[PDB]
């Protein structure tokens, strides 16, 4: 068993954050006081924890994360919460000023104000690390600090800490409904960042998670609880295998290889199979093929692309729970059989399976029903330059009149550097419709 | 397969610390036998036996109530040891309680019973907290620092919060029980540069001071109240080899052993002895019979004594062998008489009252063969070394030493009725012939065709021949008059016993393929083949002299009845835990007794003329 | 005397090798405390070949488990038969290979090679004349493939003279595990052609239809689909440690399997595979033992011997046995069937007997063929290379780590080569 | 923002604590301190 | 009745001592008291070697405690082994050598040596015929570095033909305590090369080393550190105590393995080390403990042994063993290894047996080396003393007690010549 920290940055960050290490220790035992009711004499120690835990000597585990935000309101309800006792108050770095929906804001004026306190904290939590596998960085694209003190985060965790598989859980904003007015700006001003040292940027948006939770799981009006409730079972899978035992043991160096073919094309998707309420789960057998076509199908996404209109090149597929080798290989045999799913002529080998064996955990009070054979698929298709391109129109419309810029400009960043991330989406845009076109 | 009777026991396992205990209605005496813990009556000779556990049990842990009794066995390393729970109104199993890998060293009781701290392991040494009436495990911690070393023993108070541990290594920690977190806190006590290694723990009545017995020779008293010193031992004319056991009284006394036998009465200020009376064997246990005034003292050469406090006047009670026993044989006639044989002793009994009459010690030695002369003057002993030595039946001397008569050991060994002769076998598969002159002990003939080892010489009833048993999977009837072979009885089981059927035409053979089967003394064919335990093997058989009835014990560790015409069973056991060796039916055809791989000696009566 | 260590690398090799070691146990007699408590002194007087000794009768595996993360570690010593390995050969790193081929070789294998090659070079000189190293591992991914074949190479020089076999798990055809399992695969046997004597083939979708349309289970885990390689593993090495009526080691089997030196990519087969309900309705004779074998569905690799050549022929048959039959039927497989055997051996039989059976089962067989349908199994890592190769996917995860453009050509070179070897023969 | 964790006291599902990750390798191969295997068998060392 | 005065100085040198006082009261089977209860008479027959007699037969160490500081001497009198000492052989001063080999040889160390040498001269006169001395000094501190090297040429000068043995715990470059350890270890050298006939170097850091890769302990504290090093002390002594097939007292193995006049300085090592962990799975035969001799890891003088040649080694067997396989195995190493050893002298490894083995184990051995490598272990101090005579630091304290800086020169230019004798013989 291996580690990895956890930087949460931004009001998005720390509240998927809340959802996350809610679910965190209760899989592993550890109460919100921050101490687990059974000992490591007592059950033949199950160091399950250590990938996002650690041990103080008296049985206090302690979340090996870092809440930052620069505006104290979303995270004093931290230490003021249930899981107070829990994390750690140096942990929990805030600052005066608001970052106030501004990339400049966060990454040149404001965001050098915190900039030495948080990198002084990574070290100490990477030094007592012995294994270190990859940074578990959550932020939202379209706002302040999670659009700009993330950014600074980047470039100084690649010099400080090099290869150690900076990877980003992220949200990207939506097509039609949003939450900000200057969103499209702070999302493509800071995917340089994302291009570069970052490895894999794990991608989501708002809108296609209220979709889920109103169709799959029944709910109408959802809130934004509901909606990080789904990312944080998305991690346990993908840190499942740190921490529990399973068929296939995937490492997190493993996700990487299996997933990136080329260096600019690092951007997954993420995708929960069997995500159905309880009401509508005494109705579905849900064995291991249902499951695997659910991944594969449109209303089961999470982030509003679809990948018929698109080449998949690479798919890891990660099985939780009661999943048996051979009912996932004739399920790898039907779906790689079907014509709406296409993948692309450099890719002849398919997908990359992980197997698992602990059940998901599932929170009191949460909406997911429990099943003992859960799926949670990181695609990887050419479907996602459509989500690049909705954004692209949207800020050349308002840029090209140059609105809303005497608030970027003047606040310690020049403007060549919105030319700079003009230039640097065209880029990308061409070189994802360059891998995806098939030689012959 | 009725059941004969199991009369009488010879047993006690001396070597784990704190071991024989009496239980507080001052009527039963209760100590470990291997993975059995018996119940010995006190003034009587009824005794009942606790079954259970695999490997051989080290602690023993009984309540101030008396009414639950544990226990701790050893295993193989990587493999999780058994804390068994009991009740000493009926005996049976309650709890099983495994949590500590490798062993356990010490067990103790909380005041009034809910709690058990069963601190287990060399290997995995990590203090527990068990619950009596959960059955079920509530805290857990290492129980010594990373800095000093391991902790081998443990003590409640007068108050259930309190668990005490002290080590071989110095960790003399008083911790202290906190339930609704589930968690134990310890706390170092400070002894100034007084680093020592301790054995021993005993506290006061009226939850004073702790007291500890070192390997220095050294009663350390501390204060659990303030995790202190408050005086050290006797300042000049130290105690032996370390004090292994201690036992304070309900005044300010206190009875402190020795690792030599030195029990002696002291008081607190200066550790000094008051009335000192020399013990056999280093002293593992000081029980009290209730209020004190008869304590029984339990030692590592395994001898019960009993002394009453107000003359310290002994009396040994119970005699046992401290190791592994080998071989009983009966005298001629007689059968009155043993030949308890084991790893560093020689010893006779007397059948009808247990009571040994001659102990005969060669040092650091182990006798794998014992045997008596016709005429009655003469014990044949098979030794390690490869020396035949031949003892006097009274006194015990020396007559004769047979000096390199094997290589690897003399294992098995018969004498002739004529009394001239000593068939001898070897480990490294010899069969020696020699002569007993009245003034000689010569060799005659070296017979090897054994490859591994001889396992059991056999004579017959007028000296013409003799069988050897041997590992390799061979038994040769040797032609005795003329020095040579006259058969060839090959099978694929290490053999371990063989016996001749009186009116000899067949012979019946042991062995670990548990396939006890006749076979003939001319051809060397199969007979029969019984099943012999379903279990493990088979080690020693005896055939009684009319030739209708032979015994058989094995590493199952039981007893099992066998008439010879119809290999039918009349299987008996519940006897000893601990891999049965030898047995020998008495020549009155009145006691069947067996021994076993930890000491102890069982009778049973015979059935069937 | 004849000794062989056992080197298993990878996931997937320590998890074999964990089910190679119980079936040894079981048939050789080891309890998990490494004693023997078995029936037979049939059973020990070549305990050796497996199992080096420690007091008190304390038989300990011989064999090196090397894998560079600390995880499958932890798999093989929780296991059942996990408490007998030494705790010394327990050779892991820090880092996992990623299933990257130079992550395996290059750059933290490299840190490892000279670890876990001292303990090879300690059980190697305990052993007076040690036959060669039996290495269990995957083509597919990583530190099975990449640190493995290493070992492989460094061991070639070490020790020139002795039996190298590797049992492999080499990739499967429809099913995938790994999208990086063609290049892994690639550049394995670049180095495995040259510095092996014996290259067992053992696929994954070929045992996948064993335990389904011959043994009817119909829910298989892993466990049962190393107990098939496991059975096969004793099967080669049986007159080895158990006396035979005719007698075959390594070597004879390597001497009779291998007519040109290049050519040794076999196909392992156990014979009597019985399902469960349709096990009493089945006569355990030695016609269908030699039948079941050759049949082309138990064929623990996925190459079809009907599209083929099939040169040369093992049986390594065990239990009581008359003759007579093991050269009427190798014959009615050979004379009846004169099409898939080159007619340029006259003839193709190595059956061989020994007399103790697997434990249960009184009758049994080990199929190894050297047939020309091997080119099929290395076509398609030839096509999905090449596909790949075509325009770069995934090199910057196999050049960073320091490696060149050079050595895949010179990898896929040593592919095409070795595939129109088997085609040369082909006709 | 309460709403993640108040029904923690009220457990749906009992823990199914089986298949977890208990490392073994660096518990049972690594002792403390005693240098055992060159010291006595001494005081207590009662064998299978 | 060829006994051994046993001195020990400094905080190291009493902790290691005090260390071996209870390895050899546990093989000649003396309580904790004195009183003699050791069973085999083979014991009580060489009891003289190391102890004397009292009244009551309560056995008493033949040992001088000497310290500057009653720090340890409270800690080895108040210790499991600590009442067997004599209450007046803890003779001790009060001041204390803040490290300093000025504080040893040219002050408060030299008002201490007129009373300590008393107590040498009254215990070497109740021998019968004393064999030699020896004395447990860190080579890098106060009282170690310089008091023990002022008692060494003073019992020199009285005792020139019994030989002087010398335990020392040279200052290893990595794990390093004091900073003027170089200062230290340079004087005091100088003072090791002409008056002592043995000088053993036991450093720190193989110690940890052996306690991480071979002993597998998680946390080696300075007790079992100290224990390695008294096995070693209990090896060459061992045939001067107990009988043997073939005996070799404390000079036979100086005139066997002391080439040249000076030549002397020896790394120890000890054969049966295994974890508790590996312990039973593992045998315990002569052909393995040859391997475990010699080797890197067992090298408790922490110098890397294949970048250098040995001179002479012996090594002094305990147990029951037959002279065949040991000979054979002194002849192996040097047929395989014969690029290890010199070649101008035929025969470079001595053998001895002495029946009985340690308590515990039935078998065990000793390795003591004249590499010459050993020049390694001296390089680095003369590293680390000129890149700290150069610019005159840390020695206005040396200068202060009366010490021109001439003495320094000398004391490098000495040692230089040291690593120069054993450089000219590689070849
Ligand atoms: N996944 C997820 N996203 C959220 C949540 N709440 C807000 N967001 C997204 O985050 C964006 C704004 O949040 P942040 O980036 O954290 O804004 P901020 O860090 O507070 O910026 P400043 O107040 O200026 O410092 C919105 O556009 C939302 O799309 C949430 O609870 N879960
Ligand atoms: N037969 C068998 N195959 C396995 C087992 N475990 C993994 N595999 C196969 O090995 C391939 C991946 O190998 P991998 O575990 O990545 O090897 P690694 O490089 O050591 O990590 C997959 O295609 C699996 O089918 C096993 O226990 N038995
Ligand atoms: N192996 C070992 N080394 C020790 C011990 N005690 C001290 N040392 C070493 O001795 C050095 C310091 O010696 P020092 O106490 O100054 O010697 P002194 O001035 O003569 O008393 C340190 O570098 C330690 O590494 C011990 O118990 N064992
Ligand atoms: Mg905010």
């Amino acid at each position: 068993m291996r580690e990895c920290i956890s930087v949460h940055v931004g009001q998005a960050g720390v509240q998927i954050g809340n959802a996350c290490w809610e679910l965190y220790c209760l899989e592993h035992g550890i109460q919100p006081d921050g101490q687990m009711p059974s000992d490591k004499t007592i059950g033949g120690g199950d160091d399950s924890f250590n990938t996002f835990f650690s041990e103080t000597g008296a049985g206090k585990h302690v979340p090996r994360a870092v809440f930052v935000d620069l505006e104290p309101t979303v995270i004093d309800e931290v230490r003021t919460g249930t899981y107070r006792q829990l994390f750690h108050p140096e942990q929990l770095i805030t600052g005066k000023e608001d970052a106030a929906n501004n990339y400049a804001r966060g990454h040149y004026t404001i965001g050098k104000e915190l900039i030495d306190l948080v990198l002084d904290r990574i070290r100490k939590l990477a030094d007592q690390c012995t294994g270190l596998q990859g940074f578990l960085i959550f932020h939202s694209f379209g706002g302040g600090t999670g659009s700009g003190f993330t950014s600074l985060l980047m470039e100084r965790l690649s010099v400080d800490y090099g290869k150690k598989s900076k990877l980003e859980f992220s949200i990207y904003p939506a097509p039609q409904v949003s939450t900000a007015v200057v969103e499209p700006y702070n999302s493509i001003l800071t995917t340089h960042t994302t291009l570069e040292h970052s490895d894999c940027a794990f991608m989501v948006d708002n809108e296609a998670i209220y979709d889920i939770c109103r169709r799959n799981l029944d709910i109408e009006r959802p809130t934004y609880t509901n909606l990080n409730r789904l990312i944080g079972q998305i991690v346990s899978s993908i840190t499942a295998s740190l921490r529990f035992d399973g068929a296939l043991n995937v490492d997190l160096t493993e996700f990487q290889t299996n997933l990136v073919p080329y260096p600019r094309i690092h951007f997954p998707l993420a995708t929960y199979a069997p995500v159905i309420s309880a009401e509508k789960a005494y109705h579905e057998q849900l064995s291991v093929a249902e499951i695997t076509n659910a991944c594969f199908e449109p209303a089961n996404q999470m982030v509003k692309c679809d990948p018929r209109h698109g080449k998949y090149m690479a798919c890891c597929l990660l099985y939780r729970g009661d999943v048996v080798p051979k009912d996932v290989n004739a399920a790898i045999a039907t779906i790689k059989t079907k014509r709406t799913i296409q993948f692309v002529d450099w890719c002849p080998t398919g997908f990359k399976v992980g197997i698992n064996y602990q059940p998901p955990t599932v929170v009191p009070g949460g909406d997911l029903a429990k099943v003992q054979r859960a799926v949670c698929m990181l695609s990887n298709t050419t479907a996602i330059a459509e989500a690049w391109a909705r954004l692209d129109h949207k800020f050349d419309l308002m840029y090209a009149k140059r609105a809303f810029v005497h608030w970027y400009v003047g606040e310690g960043m020049e403007e060549g550097e919105f030319s700079e991330a003009r230039e640097d989406m065209a880029a990308l845009e061409k070189d994802y419709e360059e891998v995806g076109m098939d030689s012959v | 397969a009725v059941e004969l009777e199991l009369e009488a026991v010879i047993g006690f396992n001396g070597h784990v610390p704190t071991g024989l205990k009496c239980h507080p209605d001052q009527e039963h005496l209760v100590y470990p036998l291997g993975c059995t813990i018996l119940i010995q009556a006190i003034n009587t000779q009824e005794q009942n036996f606790l079954h259970g556990h695999g490997n051989n049990v080290s602690c023993v842990a009984i309540s101030k109530s008396g009414l639950y009794i544990a226990s701790g066995q050893v295993t193989f390393m990587g493999f999780k040891a058994d804390i068994i729970l009991w009740d000493y109104k009926k005996r049976e199993l309650m709890a099983r309680l495994s949590l500590h890998k490798g062993k356990i060293e010490a067990l103790a009781f909380s005041p009034n019973d809910m709690y058990l701290v069963s601190l287990g392991g060399p290997d995995d040494g990590s203090v527990v907290v068990w619950s009596i009436a959960k059955r079920e495990a509530i805290c857990g911690s290492p129980a010594a620092g990373l800095n000093v070393g391991n902790a081998t023993t443990v003590i409640f108070s007068k108050c259930r919060d309190e668990m005490f541990v002290t080590a071989g290594n110095g960790t003399i920690r008083v911790w202290e029980l906190d339930l609704p977190n589930r968690k134990i806190w310890p706390t170092e006590c400070q002894t100034g540069q007084m680093k020592r290694i301790v054995m021993s723990i005993s506290m006061a009545n009226d939850d004073s001071f702790f007291y500890l017995g070192t390997t220095t020779g050294d009663i350390l008293k501390m204060n659990p109240r303030t995790k202190l010193l408050a005086d050290t031992g006797p300042a000049k004319d130290k105690f032996s080899l370390g004090v292994s056991a201690i036992c304070c009284l309900k005044m300010g006394g206190l009875l402190v052993g020795s690792g030599d036998g030195l029990l002696v009465f002291c008081k607190s200020p200066s550790y000094k002895p008051i009335k000192k009376i020399q013990l056999q064997g280093g002293i593992t246990s000081i029980t009290l019979r209730g209020e004190g005034h008869q304590f029984f003292v339990g030692t590592e050469e395994s001898h019960i004594y009993r002394v009453n406090f107000t003359n310290f006047k002994e009396t040994l009670i119970t005699t046992c062998h401290f190791e592994s026993v080998e071989d009983i044989v009966f005298p001629f006639g007689t059968a009155e008489l043993f030949a308890t044989c084991a790893k560093k002793d020689i010893r006779v009994w007397h059948t009808l009252t247990n009571r040994e009459l001659l102990r005969i010690t060669v040092p650091n030695m182990t006798c794998h063969g014992i045997d008596f002369m016709r005429d009655g003057k003469s014990i044949i002993s098979a030794w390690d070394d490869g020396r035949i030595r031949a003892f006097a039946p009274e006194t015990g001397r020396l007559m004769y030493v047979i000096n390199n008569a094997h290589r690897i050991g003399v294992t098995a060994i018969a004498t002739t009725s004529d009394c001239k002769r000593v068939i001898s076998g070897g480990g490294e598969g010899e069969v020696r012939v020699w002569h007993i002159g009245h003034q000689t002990q010569k060799l005659e003939e070296a017979l090897k065709e054994h490859k591994s080892s001889v396992s059991c010489i056999r004579v017959k009833k007028s000296n013409e021949e003799c069988v050897t048993a041997s590992t390799d999977g061979t038994c040769i009837i040797w032609d005795l008059v003329r020095l040579r072979r006259n058969q060839m009885i090959l099978a694929n089981t290490l053999f371990q016993c063989v016996c001749y059927h009186p009116e000899e035409f067949q012979i019946i053979t042991s062995g670990t393929d548990r396939k006890i089967a006749y076979w003939e003394v001319f051809d060397g064919s199969v007979i029969r083949e019984l099943d012999g335990s379903l279990s493990g093997a088979v080690n020693g058989m005896d055939i009684t002299v009319e030739g209708v009835h032979f015994v058989t014990g094995g590493n199952d560790h039981l007893v099992k009845v066998w008439d010879y015409n119809e290999g039918e069973v009349t299987h008996v056991g519940v006897g000893h835990s601990g891999n049965i060796t030898r047995i020998r039916i008495s020549p009155g055809n009145q006691y069947i007794v067996s021994v076993s791989a930890d000491g102890a000696i069982l009778r049973w009566k015979y059935p069937f003329p | 005397m004849r000794e062989i260590v056992h080197l298993q690398a990878g996931q997937c090799g320590n998890q074999i090798g964990a089910k190679f070691w119980e079936v040894i146990s079981d048939e050789h007699g080891i309890d998990p405390t490494g004693t023997y408590h078995g029936d037979s002194d049939l059973q020990l007087e070549r305990i050796n070949v497996y199992y080096n000794e420690a007091t008190g009768g304390k038989y300990v595996p011989r064999a090196v488990l090397v894998d560079l993360e600390p995880g499958t570690m932890d798999s093989v010593r929780s296991g059942p038969f996990g408490q007998i390995f030494r705790p010394d050969n327990f050779v892991f790193g820090q880092s996992g290979a990623g299933n990257n081929w130079a992550k395996g070789h290059y750059t933290e294998g490299a840190e490892l090679v000279d670890s876990v090659l001292d303990v090879v070079r300690k059980e190697a000189e305990s052993c007076d004349c040690l036959q060669g190293f039996q290495l269990t591992h995957s083509l597919g991914g990583g530190t099975g493939s990449g640190m493995g074949t290493l070992l492989i190479s460094k061991i070639r020089e070490e020790y020139p003279d002795r039996i190298m076999n590797t049992f492999s798990v080499v990739p499967s055809p429809k099913v995938s595990d790994t999208v990086v399992e063609p290049y892994n695969a690639t550049l394995s046997v670049h180095q495995l052609v040259e510095n092996t004597d014996e290259t067992y083939c053992i696929d994954n979708e070929a045992l996948y239809d064993i335990c389904f349309r011959t043994l009817k289970l119909t829910t298989p885990t892993y466990g049962d689909l190393n107990h098939l390689v496991s059975a096969t593993m004793s099967g080669v090495t049986t007159c080895l440690r158990f006396p035979g009526q005719l007698n075959a080691d390594l070597r004879k089997l390597a001497v009779n399997m291998v007519p040109f030196p290049r050519l040794h990519f076999f196909m392992p087969g156990f014979a009597p595979l019985t399902s469960r309900g349709s096990q009493q309705y089945r006569a355990l004779t030695v016609p269908e033992l030699t039948q079941q074998m050759f049949d082309a569905k138990n064929m623990m690799a996925a190459c079809d011997p009907r599209h083929g050549r099939y040169l040369t022929v093992a049986a390594v048959f065990r239990g009581r046995m008359s003759m007579k039959e093991v050269d009427e039927q190798m014959l009615n497989v050979q004379n009846k069937n004169s099409s898939y055997f080159v007619e340029w051996i006259p003839n193709n039989v190595k059956t061989a007997v020994c007399d103790i059976p697997p434990r249960g089962l009184k009758m049994s067989a080990t199929f190894i063929g050297n047939s020309t349908a091997i080119q099929e199994l290395f076509k398609r890592i030839s096509e999905q290379f090449t596909a790949m190769f075509r325009r770069k996917a995934f090199l910057h995860w196999y050049t960073g780590e320091g490696m060149d453009e050079m050595e895949f050509t010179e990898a896929e070179s040593n592919m095409n080569d070795l595939v129109s070897e088997y085609q040369q023969y082909q006709d | 923002s309460s709403v993640y964790g108040r029904r923690i006291d009220q457990p749906v599902e009992p823990l199914n604590r089986d298949h977890g990750r208990a490392g073994h390798v660096k518990a049972d191969f690594y002792r403390k301190n005693d240098i055992t295997s060159i010291k006595a068998p001494g005081f207590g060392h009662i064998s299978p």
